[PDB]
């Protein structure tokens, strides 16, 4: 939403249609399931609590759904669609080159909590791969 | 079935005009011409009348059939483009059907089209609405036998165990080749109409609303059908993904508007409507009688040619306050005795407003309710005291009124000095309220309407109302005319004189006020204040007002 | 089938005779498919039979005499059940369902079809100590979910007139135990009748005016 209503950037009327359609998709029951908040009628209500000054939050229902690396692809490729649309207008943009470096750093470092997610993202956005990188990927599988 | 209903709509919507235009002239000759006089088109020996010679009946029936048969073949060009495409698809379907399987694809198409489209009109023209009055049974018999002979030609089948009609078998032999040419011409349309092009690209606003409503109702089920198939490629760029996204974006459809008219369906014609109203007891409803008092579409003397004149007052009809069918019956009832002969109709659109208007659906019915031949008997149409609002309405409803675009029968009174010459003075009975104005007050010639565009307008400050007459011609339905807006004095709620160069005239529910420039604005505003003040005395209680916020 | 296939042999060309000698040729073909189905109780089967019996569009000598001939048996059978102060009823139910689904063919003042309705409406309020309840429980079930869409314009007119006389002069309601039982039935019939969406029903609802009945 902030992208659609920013004055520093000047997006042509073609691009802004892409952004406004993406805004509608993310509120569909399809994407509520990907983010893991299915069975919630509205996201806003759960995010905020009215009596947040009087009492502290009381979390419960420790039962926690699982996450599947196939869901992360759908999210990781929806966001990549938005970013590229903007880069067409903004000349000599560096957004995609900065994101790739950040992902490429966690992909090849041992961390059992971030490495799986930082690999599904390195491949979904990267535009070039070399033999030296493939050797590492096949040796993380070994 | 669904496929069947597609044909019915296609033929009925476009075929009606083609059949009536062609068949109508032929029906006049047999029905009315003294030359035909009285003759029996019967060849049945059991029913054969000794008084009339069998040969005379047989030859006359054969001669009559030739007249109709020749007309059908000749009018190849008049075939609508829509049906031409419809025939080609069937031809390709049969041709493709033949390939996988001496049957002629054209033969099957020709017999089908003739049997379901041309044949029904000939057998019973009265039901189709071609003829107002049911043909006499003796004339009806000839049409029935005529259809059978014509149908045999398409199938190239001789008379077997049909000795009654066997003598006629000779005639069909010559015309077998002729029938083939007519079918081939329509069937010869290119599979892709690269050459035949008509980029009308009409908005069709009314249709779109129904489409959006239909999709919303079946949102869930239509999605499941797409989900089952299309696994080969992700549906993200395929209908199911787009449908959910777009449909959610638009939001729920708006509620449908109400229908003043009785329930109606595709199966509607002039004959059908007349019977329905007759069975209904509209005479004693006490709402039909009120129309007589309103004096709507009343006969008034005659014209230069001597044809009777009628005057329809736009003011007298409210958009929804009364059922629209009762007005139709009154107009049809009054025109029924005389509409056969040429007639002139004059429509009074003085002080037209959105309150008195015709909706898209209700407007269309007028084209069909009447028998159809009366439209050709429209000697002339005169429009008086038109205003800008009408022009805007015409642009939106151009599609329905495209037939009247550039119509010779439409006569526009550009200035008062023209109608008085053409119409019989001392007989025209234009509205008394209209006559009350009399356009007999001061004219501020060469006043300029300051706006996005400047148009010279002559303003008359009438005794009871203000008339703004444009001095620049406008194009309405392809005929030039000068717009003459009329604003009642009572409707002039606000009168502000911003400056001596121009004054402000705000009117109820008109958004931005009306500003004009004249060398003496205070003279104009002075009179308007005097005119407005006079009304205040006339009204019993002006103080009670407002209490309404838009 | 054997009645249909005889049509083809007599005249090979379909349109000329197969749809003229045997006007209801297309519907007859459907009867065969249902027969090739698993056997089930009479209730389940009667649903399919009454569906096909409702699609007989064209009047014919066979139809117009099967409907009238079975009507006379229906009338006399009813008197025995009522006048006398389970298998007998089961037959009575079947005749009514059949005699309703196939009403449209015999359509077209006093007439056999009209006289059927009058007796039918005078059974919705049938108070019979012995078996009265079962009669009303079933006449409501049939007239609602099974009547032929070609008889709606006639059902409303008789149902409306029956109501119109519940009000005396000067529009004062006449409370009665039976009249209150009749309206309770007219509500259940109309609800089911309107609820069901079937082919051809829409075109026929238009002819009649349901307003004056609802207001009363």
């Amino acid at each position: 939403h902030s992208l659609c209503t920013c004055s520093q950037l000047h997006f042509s009327e073609e691009t802004k249609q892409v952004l406004r359609l993406s805004l509608t998709e993310f509120s569909l029951p399809k994407f509520y399931l990907l983010f893991g908040i299915s069975k919630v009628k509205s996201a806003a209500v759960i995010a905020f609590r009215s009596s947040y000054r009087d009492r502290s939050f009381s979390p419960g229902s420790y039962e926690r759904e699982t996450f599947a690396l196939t869901s992360l692809e759908t999210v990781t490729e929806a966001l990549l669609e938005i970013m590229e649309a903007c880069m067409r207008d903004i000349p000599t943009c560096k957004w995609l080159d900065q994101w790739t470096e950040l992902a490429q750093r966690f992909a090849f470092q041992y961390n059992p909590s971030l490495q799986p997610r930082a690999l599904v993202v390195f491949g979904c956005i990267s535009k070039r791969v070399s033999h030296g990188q493939i050797k590492q990927i096949i040796r993380i599988l070994s | 079935s669904l496929a069947s209903k597609i044909m019915t709509f296609c033929f009925k919507v476009y075929g009606a005009t083609y059949l009536q235009k062609l068949l109508d002239p032929l029906l006049r000759i047999v029905i009315t011409s003294s030359d035909w006089q009285h003759v029996s088109f019967e060849v049945d020996p059991t029913r054969l009348e000794p008084s009339e010679s069998l040969e005379e009946n047989q030859r006359n029936l054969l001669q009559m059939t030739e007249k109709f048969f020749h007309a059908i073949i000749s009018s190849s060009s008049e075939f609508p483009p829509q049906l031409r495409s419809v025939c080609h698809c069937l031809y390709q379907a049969t041709c493709h059907s033949l390939l996988n399987k001496p049957q002629n694809s054209i033969g099957a198409v020709g017999s089908a089209m003739f049997l379901r489209f041309i044949n029904p009109a000939i057998v019973s023209p009265y039901e189709a609405g071609i003829l107002d009055k049911k043909p006499p049974p003796r004339i009806e018999r000839g049409l029935k036998l005529m259809s059978k002979i014509l149908q045999s030609i398409a199938n190239h089948v001789l008379f077997t165990k049909e000795e009654h009609m066997r003598p006629f078998n000779d005639f069909v032999k010559s015309n077998f080749d002729a029938a083939r040419r007519f079918f081939l011409d329509i069937a010869s349309d290119c599979p892709t109409s690269d050459a035949v092009n008509h980029s009308l690209s009409f908005i069709s606003d009314g249709n779109v609303l129904a489409l959006h409503r239909l999709l919303w109702n079946n949102q869930e089920k239509i999605g499941q059908y797409l989900s089952s198939n299309r696994d080969h490629k992700a549906v993200g760029r395929r209908p199911f993904d787009k449908m959910a996204t777009l449909l959610a974006y638009l939001g729920p459809p708006e509620h449908k508007p109400v229908a003043d008219t009785h329930w109606s369906s595709l199966n509607l014609t002039s004959s059908k409507f007349e019977e329905f109203m007759t069975r209904h007891q509209v005479h004693e409803k006490e709402e039909f009688k009120a129309l007589k008092t309103l004096s709507i579409f009343y006969q008034a003397g005659t014209s230069k040619a001597g044809n009777p004149i009628f005057y329809y007052v736009a003011r007298r009809f409210k958009t929804g306050q009364i059922n629209g069918d009762l007005l139709i019956y009154h107009v049809l009832l009054t025109l029924k005795p005389y509409y056969a002969k040429p007639y002139e109709i004059v429509v009074d659109l003085t002080h037209t407003g959105p309150s008195n208007r015709f909706k898209t659906d209700f407007l269309s019915k007028w084209f069909v309710v009447f028998p159809g031949f009366a439209y050709d008997n429209v000697s002339a149409v005169y429009i008086y005291n038109c205003n800008s609002w009408v022009r805007e309405y015409t642009k939106y409803h151009e599609r329905l009124l495209t037939g009247l675009k550039g119509s010779k029968r439409l006569v526009f009174i550009d200035c008062p000095g023209k109608l008085a010459e053409h119409i019989e003075h001392e007989q025209q009975k234009l509205p008394a309220a209209t006559l009350a104005l009399e356009e007999d007050l001061k004219v501020f010639h060469n006043a300029l309407k300051l706006a996005h565009k400047d148009t010279k307008v002559s303003i008359k400050v009438g005794s009871t109302a203000v008339q703004v007459t444009s001095a620049e011609r406008t194009k309405v339905l392809g005929q030039s005319v000068f717009l003459n807006d009329i604003y009642y004095a009572s409707e002039i709620e606000e009168i502000c004189l911003v400056d001596e160069n121009q004054f402000t005239l705000t009117i109820a529910n008109q958004g931005t006020p009306l500003t004009f420039m004249h060398q003496e604005c205070e003279a104009i505003v002075q009179s308007i204040i005097h005119i407005r003040t006079r009304w205040e005395l006339s009204q019993p209680d002006s103080i009670p007002q407002h209490t309404k916020i838009r | 089938r054997h009645l249909c296939e005889e049509a083809d042999i007599r005249c090979g060309v379909d349109e000329v005779s197969v749809h003229n000698l045997l006007p209801n040729y297309n519907t007859f073909m459907e009867f065969a498919s249902v027969s090739n189905m698993m056997s089930t109780g009479r209730a389940a089967l009667q649903k399919r039979v009454m569906a096909l019996l409702r699609r007989i569009e064209h009047p014919t000598a066979g139809n117009t005499e099967a409907w009238e001939d079975t009507h006379a048996k229906w009338e006399q059978a009813t008197k025995l059940i009522l006048n006398y102060p389970t298998d007998s009823l089961q037959e009575w139910i079947n005749m009514t369902g059949f005699l309703c689904a196939l009403g449209g063919v015999c359509l077209q003042a006093d007439t056999p079809v009209s006289k059927f309705m009058d007796r039918l409406l005078s059974l919705m309020v049938c108070n019979h100590e012995k078996v009265g309840l079962q009669i009303r429980t079933n006449v409501k079930d049939l007239v609602g979910l099974e009547l032929s869409p070609a008889l709606y314009p006639m059902l409303f007119n008789k149902l409306k007139n029956t109501i119109s006389k519940f009000f005396d002069s000067q529009g004062q309601v006449l409370l009665t135990d039976t009249n209150t039982q009749f309206v309770e039935q007219t509500i259940a019939i109309m609800k089911n009748l309107l609820d069901n969406h079937t082919e051809g029903s829409s075109e026929h609802l238009g002819q009649a005016s349901i307003e004056t009945m609802m207001l009363n």
